[PDB]
RNA sequence: ACCAAAGCUAGCUCAACAACAAAUACAAAAAUACACCAAAAUAAAAUAAAACAUUCACCUAACAUUAAAGUAUAGGAGAUAGAAAUUUUUAUCCUGACGCUAUAGAGAUAGUACCGUAAGGGAAAGAUGAAAGAAUAAAAGUAAAAAAAAGCAAA
RNA sequence: GACGAGCUACCCAUGAGCAGUUUAAAAGAACCAACUCAUCUAUGUGGCAAAAUAGUGAGAAGACUUGUAGGUAGAGGUGAAAA
RNA sequence: UCGCACACGCUUACAUCAGUAACUAAUAAUAUACUGAUAAUUAACAACCAAUAAACCAAAACAACACUAAAACGUUUAUUAA
RNA sequence: ACUAUUCCAAAAGUUCUUAACAUGGACUAGCAAUUUCGGUUGGGGUGACC
């Protein structure tokens, strides 16, 4: 992470985080499961199903991924047809 | 930084000219060739290697010259002879038995019956007999003598083809030369130069040779006894 | 502290003061504006807009010229506007391999060129490209008059241009002294290129040559004070004789 | 002539500001070479009769080797120039005339 | 004459009297009046150095005016 | 009681605005004899990548300022690097100081002493008064005033 | 990127020394001074000295010592190799 | 018992008169080396101080003559030289 | 990179050649560059293991 850039003096973003993850507006980060394209003929139907699925990251991670991302990716987004738009709000959460 | 060479002289003098030796260094003052220097101080004595050299530009004909003296030279391994005729004196390389009070003939003329030559004789290659013994052989006609100058060496005339002679150099490589090239007939002086013993290391520093390095090196692939098929004939005749 | 004006403009405000101010305007105007040199080594792509292969969006695409080097010998010949390309390369062309410093030198030839206007045969070092352009322009003299300053790159080319342009504007009788017919012919087909006289002699110069020529045109050894005093006294005497 | 390309994309300055160059913009791949290209034909017009090639007043296609070092220097041929082609429209229309 | 000498200064060159023309005089030939490219950098530095000694002389004369005026309640 | 101690100035920061004359490149400081002149080839690495090979901003240029944006993109797709299209900016005047006081602030009382063959390195210091055309006794260290069984030196 | 071969390594110029004694002899011969080296021991060790002094030693017309002045410069020079 | 000169190199440290409480001498006395004032080495020695043509193969070594390792060094004639 | 080598283009000419320079791309060597030399361990090495 670059905390102050050379030319603009701003705070840079790590792009390798932007390619594998997704930030919902609740703050949950959403990631693929490692090795899902890898050696399928070995694995059971069960394991294949477990691998195709998307999953959520623990607090320690979401926190870390947040530090590597600027304000622009924490933004509220309305896309036409957005699949995940139905998932971006949190409901019935009594902490 | 800089240097100036010692070899500037425009005119031919038989009086020995003072020479400045440079051990091993090029004009930028760096060692180029190792192991040279500190010799005994020597004067240089100019040699005329073009033996047929008409003295007065007007009259073309052949020379008759006389041997005044035979001296040692520090610069070369062979012995030098002082030869005069007309108003001219020259240092030429002496042939083996040449003595003071001698007569020498120089001609560029080629007759069909050839000639029988003494040692102090200089003739065009094509005018000599097929078996004869030569030295101070010239490469291209008018260029002067180059090959076979060293102490007690000789070339030999082999065959003649199309007005072009073939000679055998001391290394036994064969040389192709135009007939009009002048050569001297005989052996170079002081044939015993090869058998001289250098007694101590001292003689080496007298001849101006430095000791070798103390660095030890494995012999490389280059070392061993290689037996090569003899290098092919050198041809100084150019095609039309 | 600071500088009242930035340094890139120091080099410019050099011209606005002193003897440079007395140089002819046309010279200055020609020096300032630099038409961008015709691409030689790098290869341009015409369109201002491109379509990104991966991105699928129109992309504003610009052209950056490759820096080339002109050795001092090149300034003496005609190289067609080219020179040494200094750079680095990747061995094998895999970006993952070793990067290595490299210089591409242009190939030089010794050739002779014929001038109609200068009526001479020159021995010039030329490149292939030089002969190509000499070809496409249909004359050596055409090649020199039809080309801008940035494309020749040589002091020799521009002094060639200056020489023969001067010869055109003077209408010199020395060109083909005995044949008015060949004068007519030779001068006629270049008559497209005629420039006036005061312009022709300043066209090939370098700032040092300009400064020097200007210096020489401006040399006047100071008038004796005796002269000016005599003039003033005569003026006074004539005004006094006229008032009476 | 060597035609050359850069390995690394250069950023843009479009407002007329000059492009800002870095050291990584100095690696070059060699795209093309001019001297390894096949040669073209030189279109010329003959002022006289050349042995093999042509009769007086004819259009010839040579190669730059023969063309540049023989015809044009000796005054045998002139360039394809349109102004020089009108000359042989003239000579050709006055040829079949008389 | 006015000359630009080796060090890039501008100098007043007093002439001398020689028995022979300037292109034939050895010593006069190896005297260089002109500057080289690298001198351009040094040329800048003293322009800059001078500019400081001037700039901070001003700032002394300023202070002097103030002290005196607070030390001597004039008028 | 000695040794000492105290001054407030020399000047600095940062920022706005904009004595000739002669002598000199002979071995510089030597009036005077035959020549020659003059010249140019990418910045590299230290370091980041917890190693290190591709790669590593800033280091040349100007372009400024508010944004587009740390976005498009570029990257052993790692570390990191990073635009543009398109947008914003009212005049001068109006100079100063929550800047330093002699181990500070300039290296500067100086590029001097001195140290280097040489490129180069490079100090230390001043204090009475209107008038010298008037003559506080507070650091350590000591002195006034050697030391008397025993022991972290005191409680 | 500069600056260094006034020390030392090796060269290039131009100079200068070498008495006596022995031997037909200037013979990389003897003996032994000047001159050159540095063997061995003891002193010295913030020394008299950032390598000395006292004795004792090797060589001493030669691959000898030595003066003035040039030259080669660090990715290099020079080297009777001791990195 | 490393004495007098010159070369190189140092720069007034030298000379006369005066003063030395304290500075230099590794102490004193007094002073070639500290301080002040004043002077001083004088050219025949030494430095600076022509070119171009042409003849001239012939070692220094007490030099007869030689040795091998082949040896530094100029006269004279001609043309001009304030 | 350089110094050499051998080859193909280029360049000049022939109807296949290369005098000396001399550029592009290869090759084969010399001289030569840049960078590293894993870890556990009854100290490290050797042995063994990961
Ligand atoms: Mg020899
Ligand atoms: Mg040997
Ligand atoms: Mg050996
Ligand atoms: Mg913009
Ligand atoms: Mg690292
Ligand atoms: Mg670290
Ligand atoms: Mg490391
Ligand atoms: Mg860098
Ligand atoms: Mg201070
Ligand atoms: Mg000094
Ligand atoms: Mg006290
Ligand atoms: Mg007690
Ligand atoms: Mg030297
Ligand atoms: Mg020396
Ligand atoms: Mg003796
Ligand atoms: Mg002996
Ligand atoms: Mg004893
Ligand atoms: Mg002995
Ligand atoms: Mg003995
Ligand atoms: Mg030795
Ligand atoms: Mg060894
Ligand atoms: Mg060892
Ligand atoms: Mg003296
Ligand atoms: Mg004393
Ligand atoms: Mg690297
Ligand atoms: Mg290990
Ligand atoms: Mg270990
Ligand atoms: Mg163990
Ligand atoms: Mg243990
Ligand atoms: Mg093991």
């Amino acid at each position: 992470v670059t905390y102050f850039s050379s030319r603009k003096g701003k705070r840079k973003t790590v792009k390798a985080v932007i390619y594998r993850f997704l930030r919902l507006h609740s703050g949950l980060w959403l990631r693929r499961k490692a090795g899902y394209k890898k050696k399928l003929w070995k694995k059971t139907a069960a394991r294949k199903r477990r691998l195709r699925e998307f999953v959520f990251c623990n607090k320690t991670q979401s926190k870390l991924l947040d530090k590597m991302t600027t304000s622009f990716w924490k933004r509220r987004n309305w896309y036409a047809d957005d699949p995940y738009q139905k998932y971006q709000d949190r409901t019935n959460l009594k902490v | 930084a800089t240097s100036v060479s010692w070899k500037s002289r425009t005119k031919y003098t038989v009086m020995p000219v003072k020479m400045r030796k440079s051990g091993g260094r090029n004009h930028t003052g760096q060692i180029q060739v190792h192991g040279i220097g500190g010799g005994h101080k020597q004067r240089y004595r100019m040699i005329d290697f073009l033996r047929f050299r008409p003295e007065h530009e007007s009259k073309p004909g052949p020379f008759e010259e006389k041997v005044i003296a035979v001296r040692y030279d520090p610069c070369r391994s062979a012995d030098i002879a002082l030869v005069a005729g007309g108003n001219r004196k020259r240092w030429i390389i002496a042939t083996e038995n040449m003595k003071a009070g001698d007569t020498v003939l120089n001609s560029d003329h080629i007759g069909r019956m050839a000639v029988a030559a003494r040692e102090g004789d200089a003739h065009p290659l094509g005018a000599l007999p097929v078996g004869t013994l030569i030295n101070n052989v010239e490469s291209e006609p008018g260029r002067g003598a180059q090959y076979i100058r060293a102490a007690g060496t000789c070339g030999v005339l082999l065959r003649k083809v199309n007005g072009t002679a073939i000679i055998q150099l001391p290394s036994k490589r064969q040389m192709q030369v135009l007939e009009t090239c002048i050569a001297t007939v005989g052996r170079v002086s002081n044939v015993d130069h090869n058998k001289r013993v250098i007694g101590k290391a001292g003689r080496n520093r007298w001849l101006g040779k430095r000791p070798n390095s103390g660095l030890w090196q494995r012999k490389g692939g280059w070392a061993g006894r290689k037996i090569r098929p003899l290098p092919p004939m050198k041809s100084y005749v150019k095609l039309p | 502290p600071l500088h009242k004006v930035p340094v890139g403009l120091w080099k410019q405000l050099r011209l606005w003061e002193g003897i440079y101010s007395r140089l002819p305007r046309h010279y200055l105007r020609s020096l300032e504006e630099a038409r961008t040199p015709t691409p030689v080594h790098y290869r341009p792509h015409g369109a201002k807009f491109k379509i990104n292969p991966k991105n699928w969006q129109r992309e504003r695409v610009e052209d950056v010229p490759i820096p080339v080097h002109y050795p001092p010998e090149s300034q003496l010949g005609l190289w067609g506007g080219e020179g040494w390309v200094l750079g680095h390369r990747y061995v094998n062309n895999d970006k993952l391999s070793k990067r290595v410093r490299k210089v591409w030198k242009p190939q030089l030839f010794q050739r002779e060129l014929y001038s109609e206007i200068l009526d001479k045969r020159f021995t010039v070092t030329v490149t292939m490209r030089t002969l190509d352009l000499i070809d496409q322009a249909c004359g050596f003299d055409f090649y020199i008059l039809k080309t801008p300053k940035e494309d020749l790159c040589s002091k020799f080319g521009m002094d060639l241009k200056r020489g023969m342009l001067l010869r055109l504007a003077r209408q010199d009788p020395q060109l083909h002294p005995d044949d008015p017919a060949r004068r007519a012919a030779i001068y006629d087909r270049y008559k497209a290129f005629v420039i006036p006289e005061a312009e022709a002699e300043w066209v090939g110069l370098t700032l040092d040559e300009a400064v020097e020529k200007q210096r020489l045109l401006e040399e006047k050894d100071p008038i004796p004070l005796f002269k000016i005093f005599v003039e003033e006294l005569l003026g006074q005497l004539q005004q006094q004789a006229l008032s009476e | 002539t060597v035609i050359v390309e850069r390995w690394w994309k250069v950023p843009l300055a479009g407002e007329g500001r000059k492009p800002r160059l870095h050291r990584r913009h100095r690696v070059y791949k060699l795209v093309e070479d001019t001297k390894h290209r096949p040669k073209d034909n030189l279109e010329l017009v003959l002022t006289q009769s050349v042995e093999e090639l042509g009769v007086r007043g004819d259009l010839v296609s040579v190669k730059k080797s023969v063309g540049r070092n023989r015809l044009l220097p000796q005054g045998l041929a002139v360039y394809a120039s349109p102004e020089n082609k009108k000359l042989f429209e003239e000579e050709k229309l006055l040829r079949q005339e008389g | 004459a006015w000359r630009r000498d080796i060090f890039g200064r501008i100098i007043w060159h007093k002439f001398k009297q020689w028995p022979i023309p300037w292109y034939l005089n050895k010593k006069y030939n190896r005297k260089r009046f002109f500057a080289m490219p690298y001198v351009e950098r040094f040329v800048r530095m003293r322009i800059e150095k001078q500019a400081r000694i001037k700039a901070r002389k001003r700032s002394l004369e300023r202070k002097k005016e103030k002290f005196l005026q607070e030390k001597f309640p004039h008028l």
